């Protein structure tokens, strides 16, 4: 739980829904995805 | 030769230079003799007349007839009838083209248009076979790819891509081997190799185990020990 | 191959190369003054293909049950198709 | 024939050239917003680094590289993989975070041993703080990353809106900002977690800045490069059409002979 992930869902919280401004949508909770791995082994990729 | 094959007993072998100047002094006079020259500018009995030469060479009890026929193509295409018709009678072809003498590359023996019915899996055994075909295959993805390798660059393209890409170059520089009499012209020395090393050299480059040193260490040698030394006679 | 058709036998047929008929028929009509058609190939080269090849049918049981079927192969110049044989 | 085999090449050309046409286009479109991106980014930038002068900071390693999903960007995606072996003689044992698909198969095959993070989403959409932000999440609990005496990120700078230079800066670290001054040009106590907490912030804010630098780059390449690409494929139209044009001639001579042959005769 990093001090950036708080403010960033502090921030996702104050745009709610889509009738905010376009930079602000982007800021926050579009899709990606994030293949962890280890060392190989793999966590299989969870939304962005 | 018919006289050594037969009544004397003799092994023979013929070799010509060049067997398709008789077709074109044949077709010169088949206008006067009373003939129709037309199958594209040539003589209509041309069939008959290669038929009766190259069977009268052909192998036999008394004596095998070892050929090599030697072919002028009529103005660089061998769509004609009269190219075409030399493939019918021959059970091998090394066909030799201008592109191979342009990049630099001597012998001028194009590596995907040459035929045996000498190739199987047992005639000369399991390991000549399959270091053939994987040599074919390689090289004909990388012609096939060269629109696209030529306008989107190298570092653009897949994993695979650049995998035979490189693999293929290696084998591009390989199949220059300086002989014992074209030494002169090239000025590198004569290299002369064996059928039984050439099957060896080749496995080992497929499985990529010398194909992490210079494309031009294959440059104008001849087997795998030649490559070797050669990198580093070009490193210092 | 009719002849074990005939008497109700089955059959099969390959012809390897019916190209080669006609370089054998080119020959023949050129030498007999008999117009060509197109790449010096004769007037009624078809013909002589086409009856031969509908000889390989299977006919009825009532009138031999055997049939012969045909492969006809034909050996092209540089992959080419838009000849006339 | 020679004839079909010449057409339906040259065809195949033509219909590159008619993408790449196209794709040059769509990357001017893309371009645009890319350069919007990194202007805002580095203002941002630049505020933070404000504090880090002041502060002189300065200072296990990190490999961090750049590109997108898309293939058909420059030789941004090969030099950048070049970049991090590079900086992998600085630090055989670095973590190796892919940020992209591009990078991610290079690296991966060289070491899986390296490579603890990876991402997707990078190409279809120019970088946004929710994948910064997130990554910055899982660098602490991956790599373990704030504890380290320096980390380091590359990116391709993109010198002019035609041109790109690889470029790489350190990211300082939250041990960094604990031992430099920061009572002694600024003022925090230990009422507040200040330090640990300006880190992580700012891991974010400095990563997305070399996110949005190496994107904007990476599209003018791409421009670069289809621009080129439309010209190549020209000049290949032009040796296979005077090609198609004697060989069509050819047939044409080829029926004429035919008839001249036989009536003459």
């Amino acid at each position: 739980i990093s001090y950036a992930a708080y403010l960033n869902v502090a921030a996702q919280a104050i745009r709610s829904t889509e009738l905010q401004t376009a930079s602000v949508l982007n800021r926050s909770q579009t899709d990606a995805f994030y293949t962890q791995y280890k060392n190989a082994s793999e966590p299989t990729p969870i939304t962005k | 030769a018919e006289y050594f094959r037969d009544e004397e007993g003799q092994d023979v072998l013929l070799f010509i230079d060049n067997i398709f100047r008789f077709t074109q002094a044949g077709s010169e006079v088949s206008a006067l003799l009373g003939r129709i020259p037309s199958a594209v500018g040539y003589q209509p009995t041309l069939a008959t007349d290669m038929g009766l030469l190259q069977e009268r060479i052909t192998t036999t009890k008394k004596g095998s007839v070892t050929s090599v026929q030697a072919v002028y193509v009529p103005a660089d295409d061998l769509t004609d009838p009269a190219p075409a018709t030399t493939f019918a009678h021959l059970d091998a072809t090394t066909v030799l083209s201008r592109g191979i003498s342009e990049l630099g590359i001597y012998p001028a023996v194009d590596p995907l248009d040459s035929k045996s019915r000498l190739l199987d899996a047992a005639v000369v055994g399991q390991e000549h076979y399959d270091v053939a075909s994987k040599v074919q295959e390689t090289l004909q993805t990388y012609k096939s790819l060269q629109d696209i390798i030529a306008i989107l660059g190298m570092d653009e393209l897949s994993e695979q891509d650049k995998l035979t890409v490189e693999r293929a170059r290696k084998i591009q520089r390989f199949l220059s081997q300086p002989f014992a009499v074209a030494e002169v012209f090239t000025g590198i020395p004569g290299k002369l190799v064996r059928l039984k090393d050439t099957v060896a050299s080749f496995k080992a480059v497929l499985e990529g185990k010398y194909d992490n040193i210079p494309e031009h260490a294959f440059y104008m040698v001849g087997g795998i020990e030649d490559v070797v030394a050669k990198a580093e006679k070009l490193a210092a | 191959g009719e002849w074990f058709r005939d008497n109700g036998k089955h059959a099969l047929i390959v012809y390897d190369d019916l190209s080669k008929q006609a370089v054998a028929y080119r020959q023949l009509s050129l030498l007999l003054r008999r117009p060509p058609g197109r790449e010096a190939y004769p007037g009624d080269v078809f013909y002589l293909h086409s009856r031969l090849l509908e000889r390989a049918a299977k006919l009825s049981e009532k009138e031999g049950s055997g049939s012969l079927t045909a492969l006809p192969v034909i050996e092209t110049q540089g992959g080419d198709v838009s000849a006339y044989i | 024939a020679t004839l079909k085999e010449v057409e339906m090449r040259l065809k195949s050309i033509k219909n590159i050239e008619k993408i790449t046409k196209t794709m040059k286009i769509v990357a001017s479109t893309r371009l645009s917003k890319a350069e919007k991106a990194k202007i805002s980014a580095k203002k941002m930038d630049e505020a933070e680094q404000l504090f880090y002068k002041n502060a002189e900071t300065k200072n296990k390693e990190l490999i961090v590289a750049i590109t997108s999903d898309k293939g058909l960007c420059g030789s941004i995606h090969s030099q950048l993989a070049k970049a991090v072996r590079r900086h992998l003689n600085d630090q055989p044992n670095a973590d190796i975070v892919t940020i992209g698909d591009k990078i991610k198969m290079q690296l991966l095959r060289t070491h899986p041993n390296n490579i603890k993070l990876s991402i997707n989403g990078i190409g279809k959409d120019a970088p946004t703080f929710q994948e910064s932000a997130l990554i910055a999440d899982k660098l602490l609990s991956v790599m373990k990353a704030g504890t380290y005496p320096k980390i380091s990120i590359f990116y391709n700078d993109p010198v002019s809106s035609l041109s790109f230079e690889p470029s790489e800066k350190p990211i300082f670290n939250a041990k960094t900002i604990e031992q430099s001054p920061s009572f002694g040009k600024f003022e925090i106590d230990t009422d507040a977690n200040v330090p640990r907490d300006l880190f992580e912030y700012t891991l974010a804010n400095q990563m997305l800045t070399a996110m949005a630098q190496g994107y904007a780059a990476e599209i003018s390449a791409r421009r670069n490069a289809m621009d080129n690409a439309s010209k190549n494929a020209g000049d290949m139209i032009n040796r296979y059409s005077i090609l198609y044009n004697r060989t069509r001639q050819a047939v044409i001579t080829n029926e004429l002979v035919d008839i001249i042959t036989g009536a003459s005769s």
